[PDB]
RNA sequence: AUCGCUUCUCGGCCGGCUAAGAUCAAGUGUAGUAUCUGUUCUUAUCAGUUUAAUAUCUGAUGUCCUCUCGAGGAC
């Protein structure tokens, strides 16, 4: 479970408000939030690696309460 | 009547409030320096005065933001607002008003047999003036042994916010050319200067 | 901003600034901010570049006189006995610089060190109470 | 916040006292040293009421204090042993009612140190050379000669340096118009540091050494050494040449010993005890200080115990050879 | 033994990996825990020579103290052909800044960090001083809550986080003002 | 530095460092009239006997080395 | 690692962030882990709070 | 190759030539001349009378210490007459 | 309506001629540091030096016998 997939975001969000955002729950050890080079903008889906698995299963339970730019945030195991 | 001030023999002051219902002893603050403490005194609720076995006088004030109810080796501390070396060990500290109709002041004896006082400034004018006094006096009238004044009062801890009166009073003993020329560097007159130092003594003490 | 290092010359020159400032302001009661700056000064202690190490030396000497030895020594304690050779070389160099001057005023600030079998490491004179 | 400091009552504690003629008068002005304070008193031949002519604060820790005189001179200066690295020679101008700084010399660092001089202070009876010393490793000498105008000029320093050597006390020695001598109590701890057993803690006697200044060779060489039987705290000048023998008295635990060179053998006497004493027998005795009474007729000494017992110390001499010593109970 | 050596100290946590190799651990144990003394910097055992330019390339060049900003010098300082430069010598114009000596006798008087318990090390900037219970402004704006952050409503149901066990967040076991809703 | 007593180095032992600070403390005691007087007050002796016991403790303190 | 510690009964904190073997941290955790209410006979100055409350229920 | 002699400081006044004239010896600076230089006649003698403390020319003035070296008390060490690590002449 | 061609319209990517006109700026040395580039260790094990620990450096490849590195026997 150490990693999660996160959908439905707005590009003003970046890797930092994800950092800050999910460490509110529990620390994101490895952050991945693609920067698209071609048009220089984000599609808004994320992958998160944690310290171990327990962090991330609690993360499955609590985790999908985040709302990025008035809008819904997908978090599921991976 | 509210809090309690612990004085360590080594690590100095420990602020301790007694919670009445839980009956617990609560250390919410401590000193930033080790100091060998003879005795303590309260200038006010938020300040503490203390003397060193080595004959130093420190004053440490709480920050106004202190947390009154709580639960390296500490959490929050108190800045040290004054350090002055008397050169003579002080066994008691008492705040009082020496003379009737006088201004409230601080009192320290010493082990040498001397009795002296610390006094607050009510104005920045006398402040800066006495500052220039100390300044031009030092180099223009060095201490007798050749030892420097500043270091001697900064001896264990660097001086913070203290003007030495016993140096300022030596204005009397200097030669008239010293007295005058310095007064010119001060842009005053020997009577002006002299009486103006008589001011603090008179008003506060004998 | 400068002492936080873009490139060594920043740390060096800025450190020299801390030095001359530190001699200049002495005795006037500004020590606090000089302590804050001493924080950022402190990591630069380690390097082999002659100009930056001698610079840092001058720096910590001026900071010695301005701040007073007590705070210095409180940064220099743990480094004395640390296992590594490097750290001991340096912190002992510093501690010597602090030691030669103001050796008279250091007395109060040596902490309490417990006594072992063959030796009594507690100085009991300071614990005589009237 | 800011605090202005005032003294009100100046300290009455007197650490040192030196008696000399500072006005060029037949009267004797008494320069005493309060803790941080230099002080000058005038007792009165008739009524004895002690007049305070001057009180001055030096803003520095006084360490030792001695008065001296140029040879056959009219007047007396002051030597201030201080906590700074500077010896200063002072003169009290009778008119101006205050001291002047006659000489300022810088021999080393600041504050009470282990190796930095100013601690112990001695001077020659003829006032030729003053010797200053620390507790350890550094013993310096300044030579004094009046100028062409007979005003005092100080020479360049010298060095007695002896490694790892503790100095209990230093006392001027009397040799009339000679190469000056100095009595330095010493001890070596280098035996004690290298002896893991702890034997050198015991079985190590403090070495009495006489240094000889030499004007012509203009250096200070170690000359005389004897091991002291038991540890004495301080020494006493014995005026030599014309008046009396030239030697030194040594105040030691439960003893006093005149111990001198030439062929002069040591003379020991026990420190007398009072009949039926209530103190712990395990508590011994030494002498605190001594004030020599020197007269054109005779001379003697004054000693005191912990208990306050002042004795008059006398010398029984055959020509320049002292055969024995006589101590009579004086007062308390 | 590094094991039993940890029983002799009030704060044995101070003992570390290489600490057991010390020439005198039986002391250093007692020093390193001294009351107000500060730890040794950590950049050694890292072979990187104390810095790299990774995080240092995203920093601003500099920003002035507000006391110097209100003055107005910032706009005065801001380009020139070579012959205009030799004209600037032949022509020359005076008084481009034209500062107000009243203002620069004012600001630094009329108008005009860290404590001892801190020391800087290589990579540390923001983090320690975004934590469970502490967030930035804007992300509050995206969240859009007027002055708990609402998923600490679900930190009620599902339980305190495994990742930060020591946690307290307002209103639950932590009995809150401004931004910071948990400590 | 070497000829300046009290100089430390990387190989400095505990025992030597603490006996140093001891001896320096004792020179301070000999130095300051007051603190000395404090000692005389507390444990009852003469100023003299105090300084004498100290001068005895100069070489020893902590006792034998290791 | 913290699961082994905490489920082992050794709480997870820095204190233990050194030693590996299961045994030693058990004694370390053992290393990790009284008032006087004055009875009326003047002998209860040794008597505990709860004990004197029990003698309140008895009295 | 070039280092202090550090013999005991005497009463002899320091002497600097044209070149070195303004320099405070140790800090290498021209700022705030305050106190005065002292070196031993062992370092200053004879052909060294009124000699430069540095280059070996005739002294036209006297060196003054800065205030910087004053507070750090360096002026109290051994005589700061530089000796080349050959002889002094 | 679709395919192809064409016309128009719109949107998105989206410095003259002459002899070429003529002419053309570099201090040194003593110490010292930094930053670029290129190239080298899959070595196995043990012993010693060494290191905070590594690293590094330094030495050899179970023993005996028989036969032609291999085989057998005794440990
Ligand atoms: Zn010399
Ligand atoms: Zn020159
Ligand atoms: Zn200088």
């Amino acid at each position: 479970d150490a990693t999660v997939y996160v959908g439905g975001l707005d590009e003003k969000v970046s890797e930092p408000l994800l950092w800050e955002l999910f460490l509110q729950a529990g620390p994101v050890v490895n952050t991945h939030m693609p920067k698209d080079r071609v048009t220089g903008q984000h599609q808004g889906y994320g992958f998160v690696e944690f310290l171990s698995e327990e962090d991330a299963d609690y993360a499955i339970k609590i985790m999908n309460m985040i709302k990025l730019y008035g809008k819904p945030i997908r978090v599921n195991k991976a | 009547g509210h809090r309690v001030i612990v004085s360590d023999v080594q690590e100095s002051f420990i602020w301790v409030r007694y919670k009445r219902n839980e009956n617990q002893l609560i250390i919410f603050a401590d000193d930033t320096y080790p100091r060998w403490v003879t005795t303590a005194s309260l200038l006010d609720y938020d300040t503490v005065a203390g003397a060193d076995k080595f004959g130093n006088i420190c004053v440490v004030r709480l920050p106004p933001n202190t947390n009154d109810e709580v639960d390296n080796g500490a959490s929050q501390k108190a800045e040290v607002i004054m350090n002055y070396h008397v050169g003579e060990t002080v066994l008691s500290l008492q705040k009082t008003t020496l003379i009737p109709g006088g201004s409230e002041s601080l009192v320290y004896t010493t082990l040498s047999g001397g009795i002296g006082i610390l006094v607050p400034f009510t104005s920045h004018e006398d402040h800066d003036f006495f500052q220039h006094v100390e300044m031009h006096l030092r180099s223009e009238h060095p201490p007798l042994c050749g030892r420097d004044h500043l270091s001697f009062r900064s001896y264990y801890f660097p001086v913070k916010n203290v003007i030495d009166g016993d140096l300022c009073e030596q204005f009397n003993s200097m030669e008239p050319n010293k007295q005058k020329n310095v007064s010119e560097e001060l842009d005053r007159t020997p009577p002006e200067v002299s009486k103006k130092l008589e001011d603090i003594r008179t008003r506060y003490a004998f | 901003d400068a002492l936080m290092d873009r490139d060594l010359v920043h740390r060096q020159t800025a450190s020299a600034v801390v030095q001359h400032m530190s001699l200049g302001v002495y005795g006037f009661g500004c020590e606090d901010s000089l302590n804050h700056l001493l924080n950022y000064v402190w990591p630069n202690v380690f390097e082999t570049s002659p100009h930056v190490i001698q610079a840092v030396m001058g720096a910590l000497e001026g900071l010695r006189v301005a701040i007073g030895p007590c705070r210095m020594l409180q940064y220099c304690l743990q480094g004395l006995f640390h296992p590594a050779r490097k750290v001991r070389d340096v912190y002992w160099k510093i501690y010597n610089s602090i030691y030669i001057g103001s050796q008279d005023a250091l007395i109060a600030h040596y902490p309490r060190i417990y006594n072992d079998d063959k030796n009594t490491y507690i100085r009991y004179e300071l614990d005589y109470i009237l | 916040m800011f605090l202005y400091n005032l003294t009100l009552q100046r300290a009455t504690g007197i650490s040192f006292a030196i008696h000399g003629n500072f006005s060029g008068t037949k009267q004797q002005e008494i320069v005493v040293s309060r803790g941080k304070i230099l002080e000058l008193l005038r007792p009165d031949p008739n009524t004895g009421k002690v007049h305070t002519l001057l009180t001055v604060e030096v803003f520095g820790v006084i360490r030792s204090l001695m008065a001296f005189r140029l040879t056959g001179g009219t007047k007396d200066y002051i030597v201030v042993g201080s906590d700074s690295g500077r010896i200063v020679i002072l003169e009290y101008q009778p008119s101006k009612n205050m001291f002047e700084k006659i000489h300022q010399e810088t021999f080393g660092k600041s504050g009470c140190r282990r190796i930095v001089p100013g601690q112990f202070l001695a001077v020659d009876p003829k006032g030729r050379a003053v010797m200053i010393s620390a507790i350890e490793k550094q013993k310096l000498v300044y030579i004094l000669n009046r100028d062409a105008a007979a005003r005092l000029t100080i020479s360049s320093p010298l060095e007695a340096h002896k490694a790892n050597t503790l100095v209990y006390h230093v006392v001027g020695v009397d040799v009339g118009f000679e190469n000056p001598m100095f009595a330095c109590l010493e001890m070596d701890y280098e035996e004690a540091d290298n002896d893991p057993t702890g034997e050198a803690a015991a079985n190590t006697q403090q070495t009495l050494t006489f240094y000889e200044l030499d004007l012509g060779l203009n250096h200070v060489v170690r000359k005389y050494s004897e091991p002291l039987e038991e540890h004495g705290n301080f020494l006493i000048t014995v005026p030599g040449g014309s008046d009396g023998p030239s030697g030194v008295l040594i105040c030691s635990e439960n003893y006093i010993t005149y111990k001198n060179f030439g062929d002069q053998p040591d003379i020991r006497c026990p420190i007398p005890r009072r009949r039926n004493d209530l103190d712990d027998p395990e508590r011994g005795m030494i002498f605190v200080c001594s004030a020599t009474h020197k007269t054109k007729s005779m001379f003697f000494f004054l000693a005191q115990t912990e208990q306050g017992d002042i004795f008059k110390i006398t010398l029984e001499t055959d020509e320049d050879m002292v055969t024995e010593i006589r101590l009579k109970y004086f007062d308390t | 033994t590094v094991a039993e050596l940890k029983q002799l100290v009030a704060r044995p946590d101070v003992v570390e990996m290489h600490d057991v190799t010390a020439q005198d651990p039986k002391l250093l144990v007692h020093l390193k825990a001294t009351r107000n003394s500060v730890p040794v910097p950590r950049h050694w055992c890292f072979k990187r020579k104390y810095l790299q330019g990774k995080r240092g390339i995203e920093k601003p060049p500099f920003e002035l103290p507000d006391f110097i900003k209100r003055t107005g010098i910032q706009e005065m300082r801001e380009q020139k052909t070579m012959k205009s430069k030799m004209r600037e010598k032949v022509r020359p114009k005076m008084g481009k800044i034209d500062i107000d000596y009243q203002k620069l006798h004012d600001a630094f008087f009329k108008w005009q960090l860290t404590i001892h318990g801190d020391l800087y090390y290589e990579g540390k900037e923001f983090e320690t001083r975004k934590k469970p219970g502490d967030l930035s402004d804007e992300l509050r704006i995206s969240l859009g809550m007027p002055v708990p952050p609402p998923w600490l409503i679900a930190m009620q149901r599902y339980g305190p986080p495994p990742s930060y066990p020591n946690l307290k967040i307002p209103g639950l076991n932590s009995p809150l003002y401004g931004d910071v809703f948990g400590t | 530095q070497s000829k300046y007593i009290g100089t430390g180095h990387a190989d400095t032992t505990k025992w030597e460092w603490l006996v140093n600070q001891h001896r320096d403390s004792y020179c301070s005691y000999m130095g300051h009239f007051d603190l000395l007087n404090y000692f005389a007050i507390a444990e009852n002796e003469s100023k003299a006997r105090v300084r004498f016991n100290l001068m005895e403790k100069m070489l020893q303190p902590c006792g034998p080395p290791a | 690692h913290a699961h082994g510690m905490r489920c082992l009964g050794i709480p997870n904190t820095a204190h233990f962030a050194n030693v590996t073997q299961i045994e030693d941290a058990v004694s370390l955790w053992a290393k990790l882990k009284d008032t006087e209410e004055e009875y009326e006979d003047s002998s209860g100055n040794v008597v505990n709070k709860k004990t004197y409350e029990d003698l309140k229920r008895q009295g | 190759d070039l280092i202090f002699c550090r013999k005991q400081a005497g009463v002899a006044i320091g002497r600097l030539c044209e070149k070195c004239d303004g320099k405070c010896v140790i800090c290498d600076s021209y700022v705030r001349p305050c106190t005065l230089v002292r070196i031993c006649d062992e370092c200053n003698y004879g052909s060294y009378q009124g000699r430069c403390v540095i280059c070996g020319g005739p002294g036209v003035s006297d060196a003054y210490y800065c205030k910087e070296c004053t507070i750090q008390e360096k002026d109290r060490d051994g005589c700061p007459k530089i000796v080349n690590l050959g002889s002094s002449k």
